[PDB]
């Protein structure tokens, strides 16, 4: 019903192929001006799809010599219709990005192209920049290293290639701006997101968070870490393998109360040092050194969990990164507090039109339709894959597993074909590297600290005798071109190591191996004491694993473990799915509140006269004050109007500017109107006292500071309530329902605090 | 004595329960009475209607 | 205890199977009720 | 009114109300299906020494089967224990076991009710070609139970939540018009009805004042790094209900009190048969004391099954939540269980009072013949009404966001 439509449009573009093949180079550069003049006449983007794709399909051949396939045209139309276009891993999914971005950049509004990491961003940006800048448009590029002027010139171009973290951080640093011309990102139009199962599925959990500075404390971390250094590995603390949660035992609690001299660890007085013991314990035994970070040049530089790259700017929250820096004897940088927060779901729900593509999406088509209202189109390949996904040789121990990995890489190096060795962590990669060092194999390690060498390795890793050990930098999106005579031997032979947390992440390595119909061999070599099995393995299989002996020279052949592997990884992907469906409906509350507060902050920013809005804030504050001091079910003769005029003379007016004999016993709305008459006279006197130019800047500084400070405080209180909202289900209530009601209540108290504090600071000075 | 001390603990613990106050109490009982009265009227109308339908069609 | 829970689980189901003929003179219905940040702003 | 007038302006809430009332109309037109291949009017002419339709069994097998599954998701069955500890993935498999166990349990209980009916009627209701007619009755009642489940799932999907509880509520409040026209044919004319209405409103506000009552325990997570806007008494806690058991112990005491009369009716007339009928009379104090002590014992039992201090203290230890002054491992279990000792005594005495309310109410009012005001149905009406209205108020308070710009 749609695939035949895509085939029909692809045959139309292939039919009008012959008209644009004999044109000059200046004709195709004039052709984008012709399309833009045609869009400035009354034509929609959908009526010009066939001519636009014919022009791009000629221009890409003119630039790079490669010519788009009819399958790629099907994918381009399925991207332009606004839903996810799944193509198999290695079939040409950057030229299917090249197709609709031209048509949707003709409107004059910007088109963002999203990808997972800066290497793929740079590669796609240079190649498609050659295509588009031959064709006529202008192409930006967004990085972590760019200044705000270079970012503004990048978004100011027609087409922007970027990652996801930098789009989220630019949005959050544009909703933290003081001027309307200082912010970076344009109003959002269209985002062709690449590796959608990575960005909107795997990483939707995790939010982008820009944090501001805070005051520094240091005397707790060192002491807490000093105390944890001397604990016993299972007598004092219990490291749960499954959920990675650490708790002290009762002997450990007694040792804590003995070491710190306190009478009771668990109390309201010692919640700070209880937190520091918990975070020092988590930093010592929960996360390991090269597994979860990297120590470069005197600072803890963490690795990303999903793409395995070196996040050189980000810091752990809740005072964990300071506990790591106190663990390894570094200097303790000052702790921060949250200034803004978004998720990738709530960020990419702000684009006017989404479009996406990946290699594996029919696993998550249901969640795509239920969240983003995007359905997955399954698209052919036009050449069948010759890649043979051999079954996974499941061994018994880690030592025998890596021994068999080294034997396989030696056997395939002696015949002369490339081998890529998948990994997850980076100390496992160093282990495989020093295991292949003392055998005679010139390998070439691809760590989380070797990104210039990522560029050269991926240039020189499809040659006659190259061996690569890749943690996650060549585990998604990375293409490897086969050298001379290589595909006559088999091409890349991906020898995977660890079974990942998804079939998608598993199949991406298979996609590295086999591309464009070239052959390729994949074999996972996983153990039975891997991190996956040791965390989320069935207890009966770990009991019945005893019947296999100890000789780890041959893989375990029985089907019980070959059922337990898929059972464990379906368990971990179901746990991630359930954790996402708990996070979605709890972040929709802050989605509502954040869109309200950011829209109103932006219309504060781009306004030129804040007089009526500041007066309305003062009216709301003053009517809440008189309604709080003059109750209606209580007798109208006893209202404590002396206390009312004391509060008004303290907050709003001067000392002797109001007394009880001025107004007494009158109706409260006319009392509100009289005090607002006094407010407007004092406001006009102050506005004439230092000019009606500095007054608007002064009140704009006060309003923006109020919004930013109370929104910071409300994010912190909202997270503190989201911690313990799940305990409410012990009264058979609904925790989401109680979360929504109490979140609305504290949102209204936030707005009341904003209005009261801006009224006090405006009418103070 | 177990009985007297236990009953003192019970009557002391009943001072630390979040009881409803008077306005929430009268709002809740107005909700309950209005709901049960509306559904008596509603199912009585449907009872008379299905009685007329089974009298006519049978 | 472990004997107590299985004894109650047998006894409730058995006497519910017995009193499947219910509501002899009455009526009963029943009811059943790690994140990291990017610095600066 | 103001609140329902605000309800009937929002399109989403209005569509949910229309869908819920439409499914209740579907429930009533499914209730009014007489003679499902059964006796014609023997249920009307042989009732007294009364509800019989395709919905005569109801969702009571679903209730008691989910009770049995809630008892079996503990250390009794290790397969169900690892289903319960295997995240939100195995709960669907446990609910599938609940569904199939419900189907087979209702298939047994419909045959048991049919055997009780043709034993109390002397078999003079319909002729039998064999066991196939009883199998047909069992298929009809099991399909009616599954149809009530489908309506409950439709109401908890697109209606206003808790569809099984709304079906139970609708089945309860559909007989009170027959109670009203019987008491109007029956009819001190006022002055006694005013006393009855004052008593009913006093029992209503007592049920409100007990059910909407929480004993909150202050849980403090350690994760407060600094002050970082300390409001004071923070709004995180562990709310324990005063009566955690629900209404289930009424069902347990009624079942265990009417099953020995069933086995006494099976054995025929005997001296011990007449003795156990007189001692399980449920109106005389000799049986009433047994009913009260079964209420109290099984509400302690099902309160400890419902609020489980072992798993609660373990969950608080794993999440980091402690009580100020109380260690998370085992002192938290002891503290929570010696709070629950004190709360469920009050819950026990309240639910025993409302359980023995209708017999004293009828015996000291004497004007209605068979109107049970108290008992279980009062708690069902109160709970479903309050929960539905809190759901609708939350669906509006999600909408009414204001802002600060004016
Ligand atoms: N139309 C085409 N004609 C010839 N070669 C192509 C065509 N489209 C893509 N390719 C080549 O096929 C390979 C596919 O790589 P890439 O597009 O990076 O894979 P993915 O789709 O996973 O991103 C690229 O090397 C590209 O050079
Ligand atoms: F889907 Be491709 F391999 F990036
Ligand atoms: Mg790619």
């Amino acid at each position: 019903r749609t695939l035949n439509r895509y085939e029909k449009i692809a045959n139309d573009i292939d039919a009008i192929r012959g008209d644009y093949e004999n044109l000059s180079d200046d004709a195709l550069k004039h052709k984008t001006i012709e399309f833009k003049e045609r869009l400035e006449k009354g034509a929609t983007t959908d009526d010009l799809l066939v001519e636009a794709f014919a022009v791009v399909r000629e221009a890409s051949r003119r630039v790079t010599g490669m010519f788009p396939f009819k399958v790629q045209l099907m994918g381009g139309v399925a991207l332009h219709d606004g839903n996810i276009a799944e193509m198999k891993t290695g079939e040409g999914k950057t030229l299917t990005s090249t197709l609709p971005v031209y048509l949707n950049a003709l409107t004059g509004k910007g088109v963002h192209v999203v990808t997972v990491n800066e290497y793929l961003a740079s590669r796609d940006a240079e190649q498609m920049g050659k295509i588009f800048e031959f064709l006529g448009l202008t192409v930006g590029l967004n990085l972590n290293s760019m200044s705000k002027d270079e970012k503004r010139e990048a978004y100011a171009a027609d087409i922007t290639y970027s990652t996801n973290n930098e789009l989220g951080f630019d949005y959050l640093r544009d909703n933290m701006v003081l001027y309307k011309e200082q912010m970076v990102q344009r109003p959002l139009h269209f985002a062709v997101i690449d590796e959608v199962d990575s960005i909107l599925i795997d990483e939707a959990r995790t939010p982008l968070i820009i944090s501001g500075q805070a005051a520094k404390s240091t005397k707790l971390y060192v002491q807490a870490n000093a105390f944890v250094r001397t604990l016993k590995a299972e007598k004092d603390y219990t490291y749960d393998i499954k959920t990675k949660a650490v708790q002290l035992t009762e002997e450990g609690m007694t040792k804590a109360e003995k070491a710190f001299g306190i009478d009771n660890l668990f109390d309201v007085k010692h919640v700070a040092l209880n937190h520091h013991i918990n975070q020092a314990l988590k930093a010592h035994v929960a996360m390991q050194k090269d597994v979860d970070y990297v120590v470069e040049d005197g600072q803890v530089v963490i690795v990303d969990s999903f793409t395995g790259r070196l996040m050189k700017g980000r810091r752990y929250s809740e005072g964990l990164h300071q506990a790591i820096e106190a663990k390894e004897g570094l200097e303790i940088q000052n702790e921060s507090m949250t200034l803004a927060t978004i998720t990738f779901q709530n960020y990419f729900r702000m684009y006017e039109k989404l479009a996406g593509m990946t290699g594996t999406a029919k696993t998550e088509e249901e969640e795509f339709r239920n969240i983003y209202n995007m359905q997955v189109v399954t698209i052919p390949t036009n050449r069948p894959v010759v890649r043979d996904d051999r079954p996974d040789l499941i061994y018994r121990t880690m030592e025998g597993k890596f021994k068999a990995v080294a034997e396989d890489v030696a056997q395939r190096y002696m015949t002369g074909q490339p081998v890529l060795v998948g990994t997850v962590a980076v100390e496992t990669s160093e282990l495989i590297s020093k295991l292949l060092k003392n055998k005679g194999i010139p390998h070439q390690v691809l760590n989380a600290k070797n990104h210039e060498r990522e560029a050269q390795i991926i240039e020189e890793a499809g040659q006659k005798g190259a061996v690569t050990i890749a943690t996650n930098m060549a585990g998604r999106g990375t293409d490897i071109k086969l050298g001379e005579g290589v595909k006559e031997l088999g091409g890349l032979a991906v020898v995977g190591t660890e079974r990942h947390e998804s079939r998608r992440i598993d199949n991406q390595l298979r996609g590295r191996s086999g591309r464009q119909g070239d052959p390729g061999i994949t074999q996972f070599y996983l153990s039975m004491e891997d991190e996956l099995m040791r965390r989320f393995g069935a207890e009966r299989t770990m009991a019945m694993l005893d019947r296999f002996g100890m000789d780890d020279s041959t893989p375990i052949q029985s089907k019980m473990v070959s059922r337990a592997v898929e059972s464990s990884q379906k368990r971990v992907e179901g746990n991630n799915f359930d954790s996402r469906k708990q996070l979605l409906q709890y972040d929709d509350v802050l989605r509502q509140q954040r869109e309200v507060i950011y829209k109103q902050r932006f219309e504060v920013i781009d306004s030129e006269n804040l007089r009526e809005i500041v007066e309305n804030m003062i009216k709301s504050s003053l009517e809440r004050a008189i309604a709080a001091y003059t109750p209606r079910e209580e007798l109208p003769e006893e209202w404590k109007l002396d206390g009312l005029v004391d509060l008004i003379n303290t907050t709003y007016l001067d000392e002797g500017a109001l007394e009880k004999s001025d107004i007494f016993g009158k109706e409260p709305d006319e009392m509100l109107e009289l005090i607002m008459d006094r407010i407007i006279t004092k406001y006009n006197e102050k506005e004439e006292q230092f000019g009606k130019e500095q007054m608007r800047e002064f009140e704009k500084v006060i309003v923006l500071r109020a919004v930013d400070s109370k929104w910071m405080d409300h994010i912190d209180a909202m997270d503190q309530l989201r911690q313990g909202i799940h305990l409410r289900a012990y009264a058979q209530t609904n925790p989401l329902r109680e979360y929504q009601m109490e979140g609305f209540a504290m949102f209204e108290h936030m707005i009341e605090s904003i209005e009261d504090e801006v009224a006090k600071f405006v009418m103070k000075a | 004595q177990r009985v007297t001390n236990f009953f003192k603990e019970v009557v002391r613990e009943l001072k630390k329960v979040s009881w409803p106050n008077r306005k929430e109490l009268v709002n809740y009982t107005a909700v309950v009475l209005a709901t049960v009265a509306f559904f008596t009227v509603f199912f009585a109308v449907i009872d008379l209607g299905i009685s007329q339908l089974i009298r006519l069609v049978f | 205890a472990k004997k107590t829970a299985i004894a109650i689980a047998v006894a409730l189901a058995g006497f519910a199977t017995v009193a499947s003929y219910a509501q002899y003179e009455d009526g009963c219905s029943g009811e059943l009720e790690s994140g990291y940040y990017y610095y600066s702003g | 009114f103001r609140t329902i007038s605000n309800f009937m302006r929002v399109s989403d809430i209005r569509n949910k109300i229309i869908f819920t009332l439409l499914m209740l109309i579907v429930f009533r037109i499914g209730t009014f299906i007489p003679v499902p291949s059964v006796n014609t009017d023997v249920l009307k002419l042989q009732d007294q020494l009364q509800n019989f339709s395709i919905f005569a069994m109801g969702v009571m097998p679903y209730i008691t089967a989910s009770i049995i599954v809630q008892l079996l998701q503990m250390d009794v069955v290790p397969k169900f224990a690892e289903w319960s500890k295997q995240g939100e993935m195995g709960r669907r498999k446990l609910a599938q076991f609940t569904r199939y166990f419900t189907i087979v349990l209702g298939f047994i209980q419909a045959l048991g009710m049919s055997y009780g009916f043709n034993n109390l009627a002397g078999g003079m209701l319909i002729q039998n070609p064999g066991i196939g007619t009883y199998l047909l009755i069992a298929v009809v009642l099991t399909a009616g139970t599954a149809f009530l489940m489908w309506l409950g799932e439709q109401i908890t999907a697109k209606g206003v939540g808790n569809g099984i509880s709304i079906i139970i509520f609708a089945g309860i409040v559909s007989g009170i018009p027959t109670i009203l026209n019987q008491i109007y044919a029956q009819q001190l004319r006022i002055v006694r009805l005013l006393l009855v209405a004052l008593a009913v409103v006093a029992v209503i506000v007592g049920v409100i004042y007990i059910q909407q009552a929480f004993r909150k325990i202050p849980i403090q997570y350690a994760k407060r790094l600094e002050g970082r806007n300390p409001v004071g008494g923070h709004s995180t806690h562990l709310p324990l209900k005063v009566n955690p058991a629900g209404v289930i112990p009424v069902i347990f005491a009624v079942s265990f009190l009417i099953a020995p009369p069933t086995i006494a009716s099976f054995f025929g007339t005997n001296d011990v048969t007449l003795w156990i009928r007189r001692t399980f009379d449920y109106t005389h104090p000799v049986g009433m004391t047994i009913y009260v002590v079964l209420i109290i014992a099984f509400t302690y039992f099902y309160a400890f099954v419902q609020v489980n201090p072992e798993q609660m203290a373990d969950n608080l230890k794993k999440q980091g939540g402690y009580i100020p002054g109380i260690r998370p491992g085992k002192n938290t279990q002891e503290y929570v269980t010696r709070i629950l000792y004190r709360l469920t005594l009050v819950g026990s005495l309240f639910l025993a009072f409302i359980a023995v309310l209708p017999v004293f109410f009828v015996n000291f009012a004497n004007l209605p013949p068979s109107a049970q005001i108290g008992g279980t149905s009062l708690l069902i009406v109160v709970g479903v009404a309050l929960e539905t209205m809190k759901q609708l108020e939350s669906q509006l308070v999600k909408r009414h966001y204001r802002g600060f710009i004016k």
